[PDB]
């Protein structure tokens, strides 16, 4: 879409003459309709138009981009005119430089996504599993403390990590409250299922540093 | 556009070409006269001075 | 028609952009030129006063 393009891609030598410095080209991003307006219009815009230089160099749905040639001078009294007849100009000359350093920002611009996206797919499957060592680190610590702190002495407990077929969840934290929910109170037990999360309240969050219903026994929910 | 209208502006177009390039060439060496007297009654001047 | 126009204009700015380049040789030609014709008339003008001297 033509609004802020310059073409750099589809120089030649002759459709893009500026070699001294009399000659210079302009380019026209002309409207479809517009198209024959242009091809009858190019020579009237200003004095010293080269003949015959409109032709559609590149061409876009919207859009139809010509290549006028003219004299320097000339270049502010074509634009101008080129706007009364309601073109866009799209001002690019064929400096070397210019069209070197464009295609250079769309080449630059592909090479740095790609080698990141590369980088960055490793780094994170890298990271997934560190951080999965990691969690089950704190559990398990977090589970043994725990246990001190409600049940007491023996420092020696017997633990284990249940797999549960999904969706059955819910029937086996009731059984396993039922048995063992006598141990960690006579009074402080209700039966209970599943996990709920929520900043609702924050009971039901299963935690020590916040306020939440208090399970009869030591046991926590894993989720993946 | 249409072979009468693109030869009309052939003529045209290198008719100014020369023309701007024979008048910037006109202003460029009339300079060239104006700078070698200049400099060359300094130079004089300036010597002569210390001579006397 | 497009490299039948682009080349008739080519040929004349190339001819026109050398007449330009004439002119700048020229240009700096008459500035070492002015350098040349001064030098020339300070030591004719010194050994005049020492003409005089001697006579003195």
């Amino acid at each position: 879409d033509l609004s802020v393009r310059s073409l750099h891609d589809i120089v030649k030598p002759e459709d893009f003459v500026l070699n001294s410095e009399h000659l210079t080209t302009v380019l026209v991003a002309v409207p479809k309709s517009l198209k024959s307006d242009f091809e009858k219009s190019y020579e009237t815009l200003s004095k010293n138009v080269v003949p015959a230089s409109a032709s559609v160099i590149a061409e876009d749905a919207e859009y139809v981009l010509f290549n006028v040639h003219l004299f320097k001078k000339n270049v502010q009294e074509f634009t101008t005119a080129a706007r009364e007849k309601k073109f866009i100009p799209r001002e690019f000359n064929y400096s070397e430089e210019l069209i070197d350093q464009l295609k250079k920002e769309h080449d630059s611009a592909a090479s740095l996504e790609q080698s990141l996206r590369v980088q960055l797919v490793r780094l994170a499957k890298t990271a997934y599993v560190d951080v999965f060592i990691n969690w089950f680190h704190i559990k398990a610590l977090r589970v043994y403390v725990e246990s001190v702190l409600r049940y007491g002495l023996p420092p020696h407990f017997n633990i284990k990590i249940i797999a549960v077929p999904p969706k059955n969840l819910s029937k086996c934290k009731s059984e396993l409250i039922d048995a063992f929910g006598f141990l960690g109170g006579n009074a402080f037990m209700k039966d209970k299922k599943g996990k709920i999360n929520k900043q609702d309240t924050s009971l039901h969050q299963y935690a020590s540093l916040v306020d939440t219903e208090y399970e009869p026994f030591v046991m926590y929910i894993i989720n993946l | 556009l249409t072979p009468n209208q693109v030869n009309d502006e052939l003529n045209k177009m290198q008719a100014f070409i020369r023309k701007e390039a024979e008048e910037k060439a006109k202003e460029i060496q009339l300079k060239a006269d104006q700078e070698y007297e200049i400099e060359k009654t300094n130079i004089v001047r300036n010597e002569t001075n210390n001579i006397d | 028609s497009q490299k039948n126009g682009i080349a008739t204009l080519l040929q004349a700015e190339k001819e026109a952009h050398e007449i330009v380049s004439k002119a700048r040789k020229y240009r700096q030609d008459k500035l070492k030129q002015a350098k040349t014709d001064a030098a020339k008339e300070i030591d004719s003008y010194k050994i005049q006063k020492d003409k005089e001297l001697k006579e003195f």
